[PDB]
């Protein structure tokens, strides 16, 4: 397990703990989480390539394919929440704690 | 599966895919085509609880095989014991490793 | 926390249209040169 | 210098990844994600992943494009933010820096790092196997069985996104 | 939304499911949970209201959350074992991985500040859609995995539930929110017993997919949101919230009701794994729960609450729509413990 | 006759790109099944010999399978340098 | 967990043989078809044993034969082969399909010098037979004991004993 | 004209790789000579280098299994030159 | 090597045109000279308040279709397989989706750029 | 020999896109009867000389409200990505013998576009911001087609490489197998590069400046010589993809003039095109390609799949 499965499996740390703290941008969020998907793709990738998982090359592409179509809802998501209220901070969409 | 309709149903979906010894395009082997044909070879009907206990060595030499981390460990140990010996000055490669 | 709405329903907030305007001219090489065409556009649509 | 690149290229990775993780202004989030994005690829190419390497840059390309182009639609702010700006984002974005650094100087100077699971420092080189591939790469091949070993992965990933041209228009439409 | 279009949306919401609930290979799984997410947040966002797209905005970032973090603890399993299929992870950080991440899908421990809310923006509709399928496939991967279970976790992920669920949900007046708790108090319940006998949450799911049902297609006939909404419906319906009392009251456990047979099923089944201060507890905390249930039954017609003279034309019409499976929801809901034994169909 | 008629030619009017490529996409899916060289193709791709052709051990009673590969014996491609 | 038995060093110093890629490439055709014997049984001990530890002596008939068919190439049409192989060797790929004259110079001199015929196209990918005396490896994969069968499911089936034993369910 | 010349191309394929088989035995017999020569060349450094530790017996297989595992490349070159090491591990993927 | 090499001097070069770009021509600048470009008469203040488009519904359908691409993209090394009959019948699937999902954008307002 | 190879691309191609400026308003002022640049020079051989000179010494200057960091980086992404595209070309023998030639040039193509909009989005002008957003959509909906139509012209050659279009056209050039999709390939060249039927990236008449907004002498002089450089490729992309040419293994000269005129040939008509056309309308070009060229583009992919396997003509892998 060389070094650079510590450098991609930590990098999908700070992808967890960057999304898991939401500053003031929904557009920087959704960036972190596509930001993971790099991670998970890339380590993907170097198992089934040194592994010689030959039939199983196909996974990061059905990642990817799965991976833009969530990207796809989040940006449409976040159209209408900064579409009605202006702007993509999430602090502002607080009228659901009652 | 929860619902095995594969079984059931007789037909296949993903179970050309889950194991690394399947019928890969052109018959391309994987690494450790041999270490898991053995394991799974090993526990095929025994059961997990069985399989956890007696297909041991088995899983352990198909997981080595898959990351080499026990071998990586003996070559890092080489290496290592190797710099600082010639390093300090007692023993020096000999020439087929050198050109 | 005031209770929620009784149609699910939250009134409009303020208006977030800002409806970006600008000077056509006159400098613009296609505006004759002494057009200060100023424009309102919805977004693009003028 | 060139001992192995693998390590070199997966830290700017990370630098990268630190980068937009920190919550900068979106467009600048896009340069930091396209560094790790772009030189992600230069680490796959250099495990013979070819194909999937360039792969994985022409579609997050395209992909973190719209972002971007997404964020000076209607995610502007009228002062934009920048790595520096705000001490939050300063702060998030140094703690980032220093975070990695500390863990490449916990890797490099022992190679027995235990966090998690185990990290030995001997060399990503080592990991490759001898042997050739005939008149054939073995990455082309097996994304190529989709087509042959794959048609329920096809039926599956074509029908969800057909589905997701769907929603997307349903779920932006409105009124 | 034009009708077509919901059809094949809710299709592929189903189909997702059922992609869950048959494949072996765990990329097929994790492509069966985003076809789920994916295909819903349209279905949340149907009548489009200001709360509805943020209700729906806050279920995307919280599933796709939990999808990541599940297709990463996918990945550490493959690196360690080379094998997709779902048998159980040979890595204990890969398990104690998806715990959480399944968890949050489920909404069991603190990664629970989702449900009530997004429960509370959307249509009552997309609620019962919400609480009742959606947890079909999250269940059914643990299941399947319940042999490699960190016994500490999980069973800490359901005490925490029971406890928060029955705890939030004394302080709820508008309905939807006081399902999402109830329903969170059940997330636990069902949880617990995971572990030890994968047939005893099936059962615990089955009668709580009946509660959620019939208690929620009674909600829609009642066509009420608050507590203060449902109390006028005496005036007009004296029977759905009198048929409401029992299904509350089974809800809440209360024996002879239906709802007994999963809280006293799984209490028998732990104590023969010598789990005996642990069951002891949610028997406790189970009261919470009932607590707000018979507070809506007191407000809805054990009490006859104060009317709305607009209620004359009001009893001069009946309502069109036609709920089905309502007579029999009901059936199973209230009156099943004779037929008790009849878990042994599941095993 | 009447209505397609008229639609073909109505389309082939306004839209002309439209009618164009459902007549494509119309052929790329009808032919392939219908011609008699697709059997080639698939002959062509497995004849193709990316392995190699690992010989079996000759136990006696194998008759088809050559000893040498100049043998009349096995499968000849000849078909291959006619076509 | 062992020991490894690596050959002796000795045992790996056989000919070395000396020829280029694009001499090898030139030849191709004939040398396949006038050294299929021993190449044959060289990896069906490669394939049947999966150990070329125990496959060495193959691998050096394998050199000898090959010594021989380059032995006499020299002997006899050294300069049409000379020529062959440099013209193949210019091309960056190593083409045959520009090099035919060159080739229809080759054939026809082993043909009428040492009784040599290319093999048609598609003959040298045939599945071969080879006689090799060395016994099947019983375990090729040094496979360890099978582990025994769970106890059989078997058994005739009649009505649960009191029926569901569940509390107060007598049937 | 392009259906022609694509089925030639197809017979020229097919003619390289029939060349291309008929020089696998060697190659094939001559690396794994190649392979053992330099796995005995570093068991013997390896008992040179390590003879004074407390317990490094020589050559101990890592897997339980008695059979042949494809050698790591890693613990083929390992103590080779640094030049080998690059052109081994990245050699034909820097090709370019 | 070669490529990053490659990558390496084409770098150097245009950072080295920028160098000589912002120095050799000497600065006699002011804070008139650094005013934003507005055609003449001052600007009403614009240039990052938010400047929403319409073609946002196509821009993210690229994004899908650009996803097609890549899903159709092994197609030339699909063909040497030895089971065409299944490969076509996929290959063509794909497109039908593809060219599906484009009809009922195009039919459901979709292409059309909002007003 | 590797740094004398990549200097013998460097200093050509840079002198190419040099001239092609002067061979623009040489031919563009011939097709409207002018007579272009014929005074710096005889007959204006030193025109673009004169005008480089002056564009790396007449004062440049950021704008007051740009963001140096992205202002300046942008022309090192435009140049660079031009210089670097240019690397597995085939002439006679490719510099850099990529397997997957294409998918480089492809996957760097897409790029070349950051540069566009980082330069407007950071030069903070409300001409820069639209004239950046105009591109982005502009620019990755020609995308679509792009890949599309590579992909099935492709089909024939079995590979990605870029070498085995020289043996796969050696017959019968492409053109003739693949004409209607080289019609919009050929269009979409014209709109990745951003030429006059769809220059609206500049959009000189409607937005004065987008190709370089408040760009200056260094910068303006990038942003003009990496997207000169693109046209010049992009047909020499389109010869060697459709228009091959005789290649002798022993002569490669006779193939590197042939590739040559036929470069010549069709940037011309890039600069012929340019000043025969109004300009498109941003609702129309996304409609040309969204509404006209995708359902044509994706029907003859079909066609292209199935042809092969109809006609037994799978081309080889190798
Ligand atoms: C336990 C096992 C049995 C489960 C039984 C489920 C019982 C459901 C009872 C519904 C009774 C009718 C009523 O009063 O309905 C209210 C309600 C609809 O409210 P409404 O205001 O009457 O709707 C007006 C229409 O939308 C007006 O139409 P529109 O113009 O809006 O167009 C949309 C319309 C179009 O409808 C059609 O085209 C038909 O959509 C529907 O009608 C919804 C159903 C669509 C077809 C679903 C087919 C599934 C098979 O029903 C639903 O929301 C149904 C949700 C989806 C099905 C049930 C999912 C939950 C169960 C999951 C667990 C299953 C077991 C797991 C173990
Ligand atoms: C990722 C690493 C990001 C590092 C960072 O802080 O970038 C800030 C950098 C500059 O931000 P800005 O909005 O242009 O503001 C610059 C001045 O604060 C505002 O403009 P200024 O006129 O003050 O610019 C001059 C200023 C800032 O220095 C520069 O403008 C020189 C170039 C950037 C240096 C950083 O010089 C100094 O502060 C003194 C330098 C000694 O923003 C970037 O996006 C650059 C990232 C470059 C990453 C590597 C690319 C290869
Ligand atoms: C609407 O539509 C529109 C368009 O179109 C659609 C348009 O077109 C246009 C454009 C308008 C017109 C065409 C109208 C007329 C206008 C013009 C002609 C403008 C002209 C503009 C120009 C920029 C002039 C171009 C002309 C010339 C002659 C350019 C000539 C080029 C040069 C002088 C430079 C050439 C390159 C050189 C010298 C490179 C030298 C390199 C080296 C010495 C080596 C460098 C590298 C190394 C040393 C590498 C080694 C180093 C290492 C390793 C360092 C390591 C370091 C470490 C630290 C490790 C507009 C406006 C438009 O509105
Ligand atoms: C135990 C079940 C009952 C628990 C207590 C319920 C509340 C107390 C009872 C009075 C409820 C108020 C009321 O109006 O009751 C009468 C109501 C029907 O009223 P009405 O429409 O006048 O009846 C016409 C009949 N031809 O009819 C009803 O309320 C019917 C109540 C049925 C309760 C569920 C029974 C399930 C099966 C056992």
């Amino acid at each position: 397990m060389p070094l650079v499965y510590m450098n991609i499996i930590m990098a999908f740390a700070i992808a967890l703990a960057g999304l898991l703290m939401y500053r003031s941008h929904l557009m920087s969020s959704l960036l972190c989480l596509e930001g993971m998907m790099l991670s998970l793709f890339i380590m993907s990738t170097l198992i089934i390539l040194n592994t010689h998982f030959t039939l199983a090359n196909m996974m990061p592409i059905i990642l990817l394919v799965f991976a833009a179509c969530e990207a796809a809802l989040g940006l449409s998501l976040l159209v209408m929440v900064s579409n009605t209220y202006g702007t993509d901070y999430v602090q502002n969409l607080n009228l659901l704690q009652c | 599966p929860f619902f095995d309709v594969q079984k059931r149903l007789g037909l296949d979906l993903d179970r050309w895919m889950t194991i690394q010894s399947a019928e890969q395009p052109h018959k391309i082997p994987g690494r450790c085509h041999a270490f898991e044909k053995e394991w799974i070879e090993c526990a095929h009907g025994i059961g997990g609880i069985r399989a956890e206990k007696e297909c041991k060595i088995e899983f352990d030499d198909f997981v080595e095989c898959l990351l080499r981390q026990k071998t990586m460990k003996r070559l890092s140990a080489i290496k290592r014991q190797r710099d600082k010996l010639i390093k300090e000055g007692k023993y020096t490669p000999p020439p087929h490793h050198l050109g | 926390w005031k209770p929620p709405p009784w149609n699910d329903v939250d009134p409009p907030k303020d208006t977030l249209v800002s409806n970006l305007t600008l000077n056509f001219g006159p400098q613009h090489p296609a505006a004759h040169g002494v057009l200060r065409l100023v424009m309102e556009l919805s977004g693009e649509m003028v | 210098m060139t001992m192995y690149i693998a390590f070199i290229l997966s830290t700017i990775f990370v630098i990268g990844f630190v980068g937009f993780s920190s919550k900068p202004s979106p467009i600048y989030g896009g340069l930091g994600l396209i560094v790790s994005g772009g030189v992600g690829c230069g680490i796959v190419l250099n495990f013979g992943g070819s194909f999937l390497g360039l792969m994985v840059f022409l579609i997050y390309l395209g992909g973190m494009l719209v972002v971007f182009g997404y964020t000076t639609a209607m995610a502007t702010e009228m002062y934009p933010e920048v790595w520096v700006s705000n001490k939050t984002v300063f702060g998030a974005f140094v703690s980032g820096l220093m975070m990695e650094f500390c863990m490449v100087y916990y890797a490099l100077k022992e190679e027995e790092v235990e966090i998690i699971f185990k990290f030995n420092g001997l060399g990503d080189w080592v990991i490759y196997d001898t042997g050739d591939s005939g008149f054939f790469s073995e990455e082309a091949m097996g994304i190529a069985a989709l087509y042959s070993y794959g048609t329920w992965l096809v039926i599956v990933t074509g029908w969800s996104l057909l589905i997701g041209v769907v929603v997307i228009m349903e779920i932006t439409r409105g009124n | 939304m034009n009708p077509i279009i919901y059809t094949t949306l809710i299709m592929t919401v189903m189909s997702g499911t059922m992609l869950v609930m048959i494949s072996s290979h765990w990329l097929l799984i994790w492509i069966g949970f985003e076809m789920n997410l994916l295909a819903m947040i349209p279905v949340l966002m149907k009548n489009f209201n200001p709360r509805a797209t943020e209700a729906a905005t806050k279920y995307f970032l919280t599933q796709a959350t939990a999808s990541m973090m599940l297709m990463m603890a996918i990945i550490i399993n493959l690196l360690y074992s080379g094998q997709w299929t779902i048998t159980k992870m040979f890595n204990p950080v890969a398990m104690t991985m998806m715990t959480m991440a399944l968890a949050m899908k489920l909404g069991l421990s603190p990664f629970h500040f989702w449900v009530p809310e997004v429960t509370q923006g959307i249509s009552l509709q997309a609620g019962l859609l919400l609480l009742t399928w959606q947890k079909l496939a999250p269940l059914s991967v643990l299941c399947q995995i319940s042999q490699s279970i960190n016994p500490n976790l999980m069973l800490t992920m359901a005490m925490l539930s029971i406890l928060i669920g029955g705890w939030g949900g004394l302080n709820q007046t508008q309905l939807r929110k006081i399902m999402a708790y109830s329903s969170i108090a059940h997330m636990g319940w069902m949880t617990a017993v995971l572990p030890y006998n994968t047939t005893m949450t099936i059962l615990n799911l089955l009668i709580y997919i009946t509660m959620t049902l019939a208690m929620f297609m009674l909600l829609i006939h009642s066509s009420a949101t608050t507590t203060l909404s449902l109390s006028h419906t005496w005036n007009k319906m004296p029977v759905i919230t009198s048929l409401m009392m029992v299904t509350l009251l089974s809800m809440g456990g209360l024996p002879p009701l239906s709802g007994f047979m999963p809280k006293w099923m799984i209490i028998q089944e732990m104590t023969k794994n010598e789990s005996i201060i642990m069951p002891t507890l949610m028997a406790m905390t189970a009261l919470l729960n009932l607590y707000f249930y018979m507070r809506l039954a007191y407000s809805s017609s054990l009490t006859m609450f104060p009317s709305t003279n607009n209620m004359k034309m009001k009893w001069q019409f009946e309502h069109t729509k036609q709920m089905k499976l309502l007579p029999t929801m009901i059936v199973l809901s209230t009156l099943v413990l004779p037929m008790t034994p009849a878990l042994s169909s599941l095993n | 006759a009447g209505r397609i008629a008229s639609f073909l030619k109505n389309a082939w009017a306004k839209e002309p790109v439209l009618v164009a490529s459902f007549a494509i996409g119309g052929l790329a899916i009808i032919l392939p099944s219908l011609s008699p060289y697709t059997n080639y193709a698939i002959r062509i791709n497995r004849a193709t010999p990316y392995n190699y052709p690992v010989p079996l051990r000759d136990d006696g009673n194998m008759p088809d399978v050559p000893s040498h590969p100049q043998d009349p014996q096995g499968p000849s491609l000849e078909w291959l340098k006619n076509l | 967990p062992g020991i490894v038995e690596l050959p002796t060093l000795e045992d790996l110093k056989v000919q070395e043989v000396k020829v280029s890629s694009s001499v090898l490439k030139a030849a191709a055709h004939h040398y396949g078809a006038q050294c299929d014997k021993p190449n044959k049984e060289f990896m069906l001990c490669r394939w049947e044993e999966k150990d070329p530890r125990r496959c060495l002596e193959e691998g050096k008939l394998v050199n000898q034969c090959a010594l021989d068919f380059f032995r006499q190439i020299k002997r006899h049409c050294a300069e049409p082969f000379t020529e062959y192989w440099t013209c193949i060797d210019y091309s960056g790929l190593q083409l045959f399909r520009h090099c035919r004259k060159q080739q229809a110079k080759f054939d026809e001199c082993v043909l009428d010098k040492l009784g040599w015929v290319r093999p048609d196209l598609g003959e040298l990918s045939k599945v071969t037979k080879v006689k090799t005396d060395r016994p099947l490896p019983e375990n090729p994969y040094h496979s360890r004991a099978r582990p025994e069968p769970n106890p059989e499911a078997e058994g005739d089936l009649k009505p649960a004993k009191h029926g569901s034993r569940l509390f107060f369910w007598t049937m | 004209s392009m259906m022609k010349w694509n089925r030639e191309r197809r017979r020229l394929q097919i003619e390289d790789f029939e060349a291309r088989i008929a020089l696998m035995p060697l190659f094939q017999a001559e690396k794994d000579r190649r392979v053992l020569q330099m796995l005995r060349e570093n068991l013997e450094e390896e008992a040179i280098i390590m003879k004074d530790v407390p317990d490094w017996k020589v050559g101990e297989s890592v897997f339980h299994t008695t059979r042949w595992v494809t050698p790591m490349m890693g613990e083929l070159y390992g103590l080779r030159t640094n030049e080998e090491i690059l052109s081994a591990t990245y050699g034909f993927i820097w090709y370019t | 090597m070669n490529i990053m090499l490659t990558l390496l001097t084409n770098v150097t070069l245009a950072s080295l045109l920028v160098l000589i770009a912002f120095w050799l021509p000497q600065l006699n600048a002011y804070s008139e000279k650094t005013s934003p470009y507005e055609c003449g008469f001052d600007p009403m203040g614009s240039a990052r308040l938010p400047f929403s488009m319409k073609f946002f519904l196509v821009a993210i359908t690229f994004l899908l279709f650009d996803l097609e691409i890549a899903l159709l993209l092994p197609l030339p090394w699909a063909s040497q397989t030895n089971n065409l009959k299944t490969m076509l019948t996929m290959a063509l699937f794909l497109l039908i989706l593809l060219a599906a999902s484009l009809a009922y954008e195009w039919t459901q307002k979709g292409l059309e750029w909002a007003e | 020999m590797f740094m004398i190879n990549i200097l013998s691309l460097i200093i050509p191609i840079l002198l190419a896109v040099a001239f092609l400026t002067l061979v623009e308003r040489k031919v563009l002022g011939y097709m409207q009867l002018r007579k272009g640049p014929n005074v710096v020079g005889p007959y204006g051989l030193l025109q673009p000389i004169a005008d480089a000179l002056k564009l790396v010494t007449k004062e440049p200057l950021r704008p007051g409200t740009s963001s140096i960091s992205m202002f300046i980086i942008a022309p090192i992404l435009g140049l660079s990505l031009a210089l670097t595209m240019w690397v597995p070309l085939p002439m006679p023998y490719p510099l850099i013998n990529m397997n997957l030639g294409v998918l480089f040039m492809l996957a760097m193509s897409s790029l070349a576009v950051y540069s566009i909009l980082w330069s407007g989005w950071a030069s903070n002008s409300k001409y820069a911001l639209i004239g950046a957003l105009r591109a982005v959509a502009q620019t990755i909906s020609y995308e679509v087609t792009l890949a599309i139509i590579l992909l099935s012209v492709l089909l024939m050659n079995g590979s990605y490489t870029l070498s085995t279009l020289i043996t796969t056209q050696e017959h019968i050039w492409m053109i003739f197998t693949s004409w209607p999709l080289a019609m919009m390939w050929f269009i979409s060249t014209l709109a990745e590069t951003n030429r006059a039927p769809f220059d609206l990236t500049e959009g000189e008449s409607e937005l004065v400046s987008g190709f370089n907004v408040e760009y200056a002498a260094g910068p303006f002089a990038m942003f003009f010589m990496a997207e000169y450089a693109n046209i010049i490729m992009m047909n020499a992309f389109t010869a060697i993809l459709f228009l091959g040419a005789s290649h002798d293994p022993h002569t490669p000269e006779l193939y590197t003039i042939n590739f040559v005129l036929k470069t010549l040939a069709l940037t011309i008509t890039f600069l012929w095109i340019r000043a025969s056309y109004p300009r498109f309308r941003y609702d129309q070009l996304m409609h040309l390609l969204w509404k006209s060229f995708l359902p044509l583009t994706l029907a003859l992919c079909m066609w292209h799949i199935s042809l092969p396997i109809m006609t037994a003509s799978i081309p080889p892998q190798s």
